[PDB]
């Protein structure tokens, strides 16, 4: 087992985010630094978020250990999957909800049934806090408990294209987003992000609380940022380029409407209608806890 | 008909076979609103885990799909030796 | 008709 | 060495897989009850024999 | 020219402790370095904490590198087999509503 | 060339190969890394081998076998296909191999 | 009176009994042919040559063909082997959660009432097997229930197509529509129809 | 009647106010299964990704229903 | 360089169809919907696939 430090589990170098760029590995905040916005006509407003549902999907009895990290990241940014609604293994985070389970969540991001030999781990309690929230994503999928896959990311647009007086304010211009970019830029960050292990922000998102907590909140809003960055170019209705005196800028439009678009590019990953409920569940989700 | 040869005979049959030695697990209670089996694994710290009852699906014993048109033959097609010159040890 | 205890299959779909 | 079959130990045999071997190391493994969730319980000599 | 060379006279001079212009084999050879989350290829980590560089994002030729590949229990491409069950009356059968 | 390590009869060549080897940045290794079993039948089923092999074949055998896997569609869908070449409510069972 | 021979370590034989269920798929097979054998050495049932299913002379009136088919559709032959196995199944223990073999009935004849009472009499005379694949015959009852009363499968589909019982025993039904696989039955969910919760 | 029948949606014709006219309705008014704001929310989003549909602001009956219209000038 | 496979109804079906390909440049080609009018569409998200 990892003791949890002071501060989250993010804090230990073992779980730092950072995706390449410039032919060194970029924090994502200095990525974020390259990101430039292009205002437009169009205003996002963001309505409170509806409160997730209080059902746990029931962890179903699995022999096997699910690697629900390569899951969630993949649902979330990979290059080729599909159907994540499917199988339904994300339930299986509610194994660990239990107080006192045998169940442990390895820092691999699997989740073992037992205990097991040389096998880190992070701290029941806190997996417990994680898995209270999170393996509600297992419902994603079912009709009482979709969430809003429209309104929600306005929400995304207020957090990463957002001025400080823009977000306080609760309502910002729609924004182009754009950076001077190298070749398959959008592929090379959102591979960058799969490997995260981002179950550590999860947890300590989860798990951390009072000022230990807000610490953490502004420490890694660069990485829910980065994430957020992947899903945006996801949904965005289109990545074009341009050239300018042998310099090429990316440039989505937009960030924070959802154009529900769901054939392929070689832009950028592509969302399933599946891959959309979610995405957008995991947003209700982690807003949720990421506000309060 | 049958009745008799069922609860009469073909009873006494399972309550003996209950009692033989490899029938060793309680496969229903009578109460069909709350029993669950009761389930056990070879469980290790070193990493196995192997459940004495998986589903698998059909298999090559044979013994997994249960066709309940079975009820039919039984019910209309079988002499006892309860039922049927009626005589018969 | 004949008791049969397994998935009676009968077609065989092409990848 | 001992004269036993053998034969099917530590594999399923379903009709449309084929056979299929699973790992046989299980060294200090023990008869556990489990949640309808899969994970294992502590042995209880209340309900456990 | 001689781009493509990766080593060079792989002898022992007698008298010096290398040959003069001998050429080693490039230490990106034989990286086999890890398979990435995503399914992309890296090189090891220079560092700890770091993650290790994508093998296609710089110009060097790797020549040990981790593949995913089936165990025999996978197969696909195989013909499968179903019963199909056909409605027990044409009439019985409804289109609208869905 | 990794394998030359303590093999090789030329000196120079062992001594910056091990050299290259003994660097924290960098790490060889031959044969099977990684395992991944199915979570129900419990049998592996995609293995990842670290083989002697172009870092580009690779890339792309590994592309293919992501595409493969990561599509989470079995044989089983292909009966959605079946249903839509055959009489409106008509039945396909089994066998679900998942 | 004492005999030469070791005790019966019941101990023992439970755990090697256990390993060899967790390894061992023939071990099911072994156990029913013991069973299945003693059934036929009990000499308790036999097929006979005639059938019995249909009163003089309905299976010659008209109208009751779509019946009659009806009931040919569900109508095994007798087979020895197959009955035997019925019987012993009821007491072997089971290792690979049983699964029904699908029905594909959709309840628009009055005839389809077959295909419930053969489940009926399967309840019967094999509650234990019938246990078993009583969720898979809850998929077979809710075109029954859907095509017959379509209020009352309304409400009880509304109230949740099944439960978990907590402690305290309380059940609690999911309100939630759904199909039920066996992959349910090792799990903490039961169909609802047996809850016999009014 | 949607759990009665299983159906996600029933697609209803219109009536033409005046009842001596027999020409063939501009569009048709399908009424979906959707209980809660949620599933009214999921039916909206992946309706505007089909062509040709429109709906009102609110609903009677408290059940959502979409107009789908059978050519762009009907609309 | 590349004779590509296909199976016997295929070679049936090529060999229906089943000649030139080459009176159409394919240099930026797109699909989109022309109006009635003969004039070309601008792709409509709401409209075309």
């Amino acid at each position: 087992m990892l003791q949890q430090p002071t501060g989250g589990y993010t804090t230990l170098e073992q779980f730092a985010f950072t995706i390449r760029n410039d032919g060194t590995n970029a924090t994502p905040t200095q990525f974020l630094q390259l990101l430039s916005y292009e205002a437009t006509e169009n205003e996002l407003v963001k309505k409170t978020i509806p409160t997730p549902e209080t059902h746990l999907p029931s962890a179903r009895n699995v022999p096997g250990n699910v690697y629900i990290e390569d899951a969630i990241t993949q649902a979330l940014f990979g290059i080729s999957a599909q159907n994540v609604n499917a199988h339904g293994y994300f339930s299986r985070l509610s194994a660990l909800a239990l107080p006192n389970t045998s169940a442990r969540l390895g820092l691999d991001g699997v989740i073992y049934n037992s205990e097991t030999i040389n096998i880190p781990f992070y701290d029941p309690a806190a997996v417990a806090n994680f898995a209270a929230t999170y393996a509600k994503l297992g419902n994603a999928s079912t009709p009482r408990y979709r969430a809003d896959m429209i309104d929600i990311y306005a929400h995304v647009g207020l957090e990463l294209a957002g001025t400080d007086a823009e977000r306080a304010a609760g309502v910002m211009p729609v924004k182009r987003a754009k950076f001077d970019s190298w070749e398959g830029s959008l592929i090379s960050l959102s591979r960058d992000v799969v490997n995260w292990k981002i179950l550590a922000f999860l947890i300590d998102l989860c798990s951390l609380e009072g000022e230990a907590l807000r610490a953490f909140k502004t420490r890694n809003r660069d990485v829910f940022r980065m994430m957020l960055f992947i899903m945006s170019t996801a949904v965005a209705a289109n990545v074009v380029n341009r050239k300018v005196t042998k310099r090429v800028d990316r440039v989505l439009e937009y960030i924070g409407v959802n154009s529900m678009r769901t054939a392929g590019r070689t832009a950028t990953i592509t969302y399933d209608l599946s891959r959309h409920e979610f995405a957008a569940k995991f947003l209700q989700l982690t807003f949720t806890r990421w506000n309060a | 008909n049958i009745a008799v040869a069922h609860t009469d005979h073909l009873s006494v049959v399972y309550a003996t076979m209950s009692n033989f030695m490899l029938n060793f697990t309680n496969n229903f209670s009578g109460n069909h609103a709350t029993f669950k089996p009761d389930q056990y694994v070879i469980t290790s710290p070193e990493g196995s885990y192997k459940p004495i009852i998986e589903r698998q699906g059909e298999t090559v014993d044979g013994l997994t799909i249960i066709d309940t048109s079975i009820v039919w033959p039984i019910l209309c097609q079988c002499t006892y030796p309860l039922v049927r010159s009626i005589m018969e040890e | 008709k004949v008791i049969f205890n397994g998935l009676d299959v009968n077609t065989e779909v092409q990848p | 060495i001992t004269d036993v079959d053998s034969t099917d130990y530590g594999k399923l045999t379903l009709r449309f897989l084929g056979t299929l071997t699973r790992s046989l190391k299980m060294q200090n493994a023990q008869i556990r009850r489990i949640r309808p969730d899969g994970t294992v319980l502590r042995y209880d000599d209340q309900i456990d024999i | 020219i001689s781009v493509a060379r990766s080593m060079r006279a792989i002898v022992n001079h007698n008298e010096v402790d290398r040959p003069r212009g001998a050429v080693a084999p490039s230490s990106y050879e034989m990286d086999t370095g890890t398979l990435s989350r995503n399914g992309d290829l890296l090189y090891s980590p220079v560092a700890n904490g770091q993650v290790g560089i994508p093998k296609l994002e710089v110009d060097h030729i790797s020549f040990s590198n981790v593949v995913s590949m089936m165990t025999a229990n996978i197969r696909t491409g195989d013909d499968m087999a179903v019963e199909r069950v056909n409605p027990d009356d044409v009439r019985a059968i409804n289109i609208r509503n869905a | 060339p990794a394998l030359l390590r303590d093999f090789t009869q030329v000196n120079w060549l062992n001594r910056d190969i091990t050299n290259m080897l003994q660097q924290a940045g960098t790490k060889y290794g031959l044969g099977l890394t990684e395992t991944r079993l199915d979570y129900v039948r419990l049998v592996k089923t995609i293995v990842g081998h670290a083989l002697n092999i172009d870092h580009f074949a690779a890339s792309v055998l590994n592309i293919n076998l992501r595409a493969l896997m990561e599509a989470n569609v079995t044989a089983d869908d292909r009966i959605k296909a079946l249903q839509a070449h055959s009489m409106i409510s008509t039945q396909f069972h089994g066998p679900n191999q998942g | 009176a004492l005999r030469p021979e070791l005790a019966f370590d019941h101990d023992h034989i439970i755990r090697c009994l256990m390993l060899a269920a967790a390894n061992y798929p023939r071990l099911e097979g072994i156990i029913v042919q013991i069973n299945t054998g003693y059934v036929a050495s009990a000499n308790v049932i036999r097929p006979v040559s005639e059938k019995r299913y249909f009163p003089e002379n309905l299976e010659q009136n008209q109208s009751a063909a779509r019946l009659v088919s009806a009931v040919k559709a569900r109508a095994s032959e007798a087979d020895i082997s197959s009955i035997h196995l019925a019987i012993a199944r009821e007491v072997s223990p089971m290792f690979n959660v049983h699964e029904l073999k699908k029905i594909a009935e959709s309840f628009e004849d009055p005839s389809s009432i077959v295909v419930v009472l053969e489940f009926i009499l399967f309840a019967l005379f094999f509650p234990t097997e019938f246990n078993r694949i009583k969720g898979d015959i809850q998929n077979v009852l809710l075109l029954f229930f859907s095509r017959w009363y379509p209020v009352e499968y309304g409400i009880f589909v509304q109230r949740g197509a099944t439960y978990t019982i907590n402690a305290a025993g309380e059940f609690e039904f999911s309100g939630r529509n759904e199909k039920w696989d066996q992959a349910l039955y090792l799990s903490e969910h039961f169909p609802a129809l047996f809850s016999d919760v009014p | 009647v949607f759990v009665a029948l299983g159906i996600d949606y029933i697609d209803i014709p219109i009536t033409n106010s005046n009842i001596f006219d027999d020409s063939s309705t501009p569009y048709n008014v399908r009424i979906w299964h959707a209980p809660t704001m949620t599933e009214v929310n999921h039916i909206l989003a992946l309706m505007r990704k089909s062509t040709l549909v429109s709906t009102h602001s609110s609903w009677h009956w408290n059940v959502l229903h979409t107009f789908h219209y059978r050519s762009e000038s009907d609309m």
